[PDB]
């Protein structure tokens, strides 16, 4: 009675806290999945053995300009975002 | 410093030292005074004799006038010389400074601060902004990093870089103070990254997702993502603009704005991927190809492979298990075949930290006891030989079964609260102790009071350990 | 050498932000040194802010007979290290004798505002005739010449702020002995290389600048909130 | 609710397999193996503790030693005619299990609905006086009578 | 999108009236214009001079919580 009971109301409290951060936490972990599976270019699952063959094939034989343009875009609405700062 | 200045001033010989009478006002925090009749005639600004005054500037932390100096003209890659930053880092770099790093490169190692660790440790002996930036920022300057960070090209880069070694600097036990100063400036630079890739985003879409992927010619030789994801910067990824780039990779060419069901529904029936059910938005084998190639689907056949196989390993564990493997046993190796190729994939494309995450090392250790069972269960002509060979099935069984728990994360709806069930560990914990030391308390007085001299280790346990247990399900020993 | 405060900053920002939205030539000298350096920068940033909906129009007008390095072709150029800004998207050089010239291309540059200033168009709100403001912000021989060019001149429009060197002798008094007060007040170290002939001169300038009064306009130092430049223009 | 039983069937279904695995021997009759794989589980929620695991408290006169009557197969026995399975294998396992889903998985289930109900209440008198709107138009609209009269009407 | 993936009966009826206008209470299409377009300020003056006012205001409301459903252009949703 006394020992289960106080796992209880821990249980409470600690679903009380952590609800916030919950939701964050689980879009925060869906950055890996999203990164297992859109990396591999990936075939069916149960035929993916047979493009691991096909690495066996690569085995069987084995300052840019347009980054410099995002990056001054980046720069513009820094200037406006330290003008919105320096008018709060 | 304004008496020293009217002295100085009126001497009618050097009125016309301007170094003189900008070094003064250096030396003290004569901003206005310097700001108004320094730099304001426009007769003679040579834009290169500044060097001596900005490094002066530099060490003795001036920041408004480092700030004035490079709103009239300085250009700091020009200044910035590989000799100016041996003696940053050589003479006027501190050490207490020094030591915590020592003590953060050993006790908490990290891939951003083995990379600090090499670069500091050769100018003690080619993006010369991000390491001025680095030495302000150690040093928990604190405003002489944001007069350098807004001349910076990559911001956002600099912000996560600055903001992941300062969050490891601050687990520094030694030094409390120091600890608390580089928490501070850890969470204001990572403030200022999340508030300038919203304002990028809520511009536009396309130029701040291209923003998102760039490595900055090795700036700690990662990427803006990749920084937020290292340093565990959760909110710089639970923000609706890093969201709308994850969910727009993850049902890829399929619109977002279309119902699940028609996705799953157009799964089962696989010939109707040519109708339109499905809006393809971000001739005819186009459609079945972007169908079949998006996250979303590859995922959700691979969970119903998954289910197909636990209901065969279930099937031949209970109902077909003869001194030979009949074909369903042999279909059912073939199968686990198949997972253990994809986990040597994906331990020869992550190398050392597969190991890291506890699922893969469970993972492992499954298919270990398969291949055991398999060895145990050859051994025909043998009965103890093959009931053992199914007992490590019947085990292995359940390590594969509990892995659908790991497997269904990925849910809008089960996903957060299966998150949230390993926060639950402590209060178990705690729980165990407490009911441990009541059971063995309990247990060994009533085998004390009851019986004498108890010979038998087993029946030692089943009334000491084992009926003190069953009492937690309400069972009253009788 | 150019004083870039941060408000001359804003004030050019919103400038060259009312140029692109009303969609404006710019009229300027086209050098790489000063002002005209970070009127090029501005140009340069909301071209590639948007990259779209009418990339603007600036004109810079050089001398030709301060230009260092001097290519002639028919073949594009490669202009590299006065020297030309990067940035302005069309240059127009006037031609002229020898290298000691400077304020040639003043006659070319005022013909053309008043050539503008008399055109019609009739798809406007101002009566058709293409409106024109001139603004001053320096100082210089080179600026109450062009004033007076444009005040003699019909539509001059002319618009100064509240900080500067002559844009302060001339948002101040808005005779001769009040002229001298200012300018000897305002400009310490610039009196000193001058004759009187010329100062005179210059009296005689500013006082024809302040014949029209209706025709100038400044801008102050309490109306310092935003949307200041297109209150004044 | 959904999330509780989503986790109370993946620990039921592997202890099940793993209990008839262990134990017996080649089940051929269905209603057998769901009676012991998915059943019994099912009842240690309301603290039932599976009965054959001990085998100090099993006897032979509950089994079949072929499925020809109605109850349950024996497990499988020894040359020497001893059962073959551990206790020390199956007794932790019932231990384990009962552990987890008597106690850890129905307190959570409190604990969440504890939360919900903290946050719904504040929400709720609105979401009933909203859904009053449809029964006063259900009631005013139609000039009724009596219910058991109304076919009249 | 709206109309496609998130139906309803009010924009069933401006799907018809836009549908209309691109080929009789007029202040309420020139309020519906000025409120789809997400304008924002030019909505209160014309709202302002309305006789329907309460009714003009949910229906506002109505569209407006359906179009920030459709998931491409977050920022305008
Ligand atoms: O790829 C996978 N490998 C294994 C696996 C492979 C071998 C051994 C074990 N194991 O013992 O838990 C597990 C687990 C399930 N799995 C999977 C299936 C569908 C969707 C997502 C997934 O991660
Ligand atoms: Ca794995």
């Amino acid at each position: 009675i006394l020992l289960v009971n106080l796992l209880v109301a821990m249980f409470g409290y600690t679903v009380g806290i952590v609800q916030e951060n919950n939701d964050q936490v689980w879009k925060f972990q869906r950055y890996f999945l999203v990164q297992e599976y859109c990396n591999r270019l990936n075939i069916p699952f149960p035929f993916v053995v047979f493009a691991y063959f096909y690495m066996v094939v690569k085995k069987c034989f084995k300052f840019r300009n347009e980054d410099n343009e995002t990056l001054a875009w980046e720069g513009v609405m820094k200037e406006n975002y330290l003008v919105k700062i320096n008018t709060k | 410093s304004y008496a020293l200045y009217k002295a100085f001033s009126t001497n009618e010989q050097d009125k016309d030292n301007w170094n003189g009478q900008l070094k003064l006002l250096l030396e003290w925090n004569q901003l206005d005074l310097a700001s108004d009749e320094i730099f304001t005639n426009d007769r003679r600004w040579e834009s290169a004799d500044l060097q001596e005054v900005m490094f002066t500037a530099l060490i003795k932390d001036r920041p408004k006038f480092v700030r004035l100096f490079l709103e009239n003209g300085l250009n700091l890659q020009k200044f910035l010389t590989n000799e100016v930053l041996t003696e940053l880092f050589s003479t006027h770099f501190s050490t207490l400074v020094y030591r915590n790093l020592q003590i953060a490169k050993n006790s908490y190692n990290d891939a951003l601060l083995t990379f600090v660790w090499k670069l500091v440790a050769n100018f003690r002996r080619r993006h010369p902004l991000q390491a001025l930036f680095i030495w302000a920022i150690l040093q928990n300057k604190k405003e002489l990093s944001k007069v350098i960070w807004e001349q910076t090209k990559g911001c956002t880069l600099a912000a996560l870089g600055a903001s992941k070694l300062l969050k490891t600097l601050a687990k520094v036990k030694n030094d409390i103070n120091a600890a608390g100063e580089s928490e501070e400036l850890a969470n204001e630079y990572e403030t200022r990254a999340v508030e300038l890739f919203t304002e990028c985003y809520s511009n536009d879409e396309d130029l701040a997702e291209q923003l998102l992927v760039y490595s900055c010619e090795a700036w700690g030789g990662s990427n803006c993502l990749e920084l937020a994801v290292e340093a565990t910067d959760q909110h710089f990824i639970a923000q609706p603009g890093v969201q709308n780039f994850l969910s727009k990779q993850w049902y890829g060419e399929i619109s977002r704005d279309t119902k699940n069901w028609k996705i799953i529904l157009c799964l089962f029936i696989i010939p109707l991927v040519g109708c339109g059910l499905v809006s393809f938005r971000k001739k005819l084998l186009w459609y079945y190809v972007a169908f079949f190639t998006s996250p979303f689907v590859v995922f959700s056949w691979n969970v119903v492979f998954y289910i197909a196989f636990l209901l065969l390993f279930a099937y031949v564990l209970l109902m077909d298990f003869h001194s030979v493997p009949h074909t369903p046993e042999l279909i059912l190796y073939a199968l686990v075949f198949v997972l253990f190729c994809d986990e040597v994939r994906q331990w020869y494309m992550n190398g050392v930290n597969y190991f890291t995450d506890l699922w893969n090392v469970m993972d492992t250790l499954g298919l270990f006891y398969f291949i055991a069972g398999i060895v145990f269960r050859l051994h025909s002509s043998n009965k103890s030989s093959l009931y053992s060979g199914r007992v490590i099935f019947c085990l292995d069984y359940i390590i594969f079964t509990l892995r659908l728990i790991h497997i269904f994360t990925v849910s809008r709806n089960l996903g957060p609260k299966i998150i949230m069930l390993q926060r639950m560990l402590i209060d178990v914990f705690f729980f165990l102790f407490l009911f441990a030391v009541w059971m063995v308390a309990f247990g060994v007085a009533r085998q004390g009071i009851l019986r004498q001299n108890e010979q038998r280790w087993r029946w030692i346990f089943r009334s000491v350990i084992y009926e003190p247990y069953l009492a937690m399900f309400g069972q009253v020993p009788s | 050498n150019f004083a870039l405060k941060p408000r001359m900053r804003k004030i050019f920002s919103r400038l060259i932000y009312i140029a692109q939205s009303k969609g404006a030539w710019i009229l300027t000298g086209g050098t790489h040194y000063g002002l005209m350096k970070y009127i090029g920068e501005v140009v340069r940033d909301n071209t590639i802010s948007r990259n779209s909906e009418e990339n603007i129009v600036a004109i810079g007008i050089a001398a030709w007979g301060m230009v260092s390095n001097r290519d002639t072709l028919i073949d594009e150029g490669h202009f590299s290290a006065y020297i030309l800004d990067n940035n302005h998207t069309h240059l127009l050089l006037v031609d002229n004798g020898c290298h000691g010239h400077p304020t040639v291309e003043a006659k070319l540059r005022n013909q053309l505002e008043k050539y503008i200033s008399e055109r019609t168009s009739q798809d406007s709100n101002y009566g058709g005739k293409i409106p024109i403001v001139c603004f001053a912000q320096g100082g210089g021989r080179e600026t109450l010449k062009a004033i007076n060019t444009s005040v003699k001149s019909k539509i001059p429009c002319v618009v100064v702020e509240g900080s500067g060197q002559i844009a302060d002798v001339i948002a101040s008094l808005v005779t001769s002995s009040m002229v001298k007060e200012k300018l000897v007040r305002f400009l310490p170290r610039t009196v000193s290389r001058l004759p009187e002939e010329e100062i005179e001169s210059w009296i005689k300038w500013l006082k024809e600048i302040l014949e029209s009064s209706h025709l100038l306009t400044v801008i102050k130092m309490e109306e310092a909130g935003d949307e200041i430049v297109s209150n004044a223009i | 609710v959904f999330f509780f039983l989503f986790l109370f069937a993946v620990w039921m279904v592997a202890f099940g397999v793993a209990r008839q695995g262990i134990l017996r021997q080649n089940e051929q009759r269905w209603r057998w193996i769901f009676r012991s794989v998915i059943y019994e589980p099912y009842l240690a929620m309301f603290g039932q503790v599976p009965s054959d695991v001990d085998s100090t408290t099993y006897d032979f006169s509950h089994c079949t030693f072929s499925g020809n009557e109605s109850k349950p197969l024996c497990v499988e026995l020894d040359e020497h005619n001893l059962p073959r399975f551990p206790e020390w294998i199956t007794i932790p396992l019932v231990c384990i299990y009962m552990l987890s889903t008597n106690i850890l998985l129905v307190n959570l289930l409190v604990a969440m609905f504890g939360y919900t109900v903290g946050i719904v209440q504040e929400n709720n008198d609105q979401v009933w006086k909203f859904q009053r709107y449809f029964l006063v138009q259900e009631y005013c609209n139609r000039l009724n009578i009596p219910f058991p009269f109304v076919v009249f009407a």
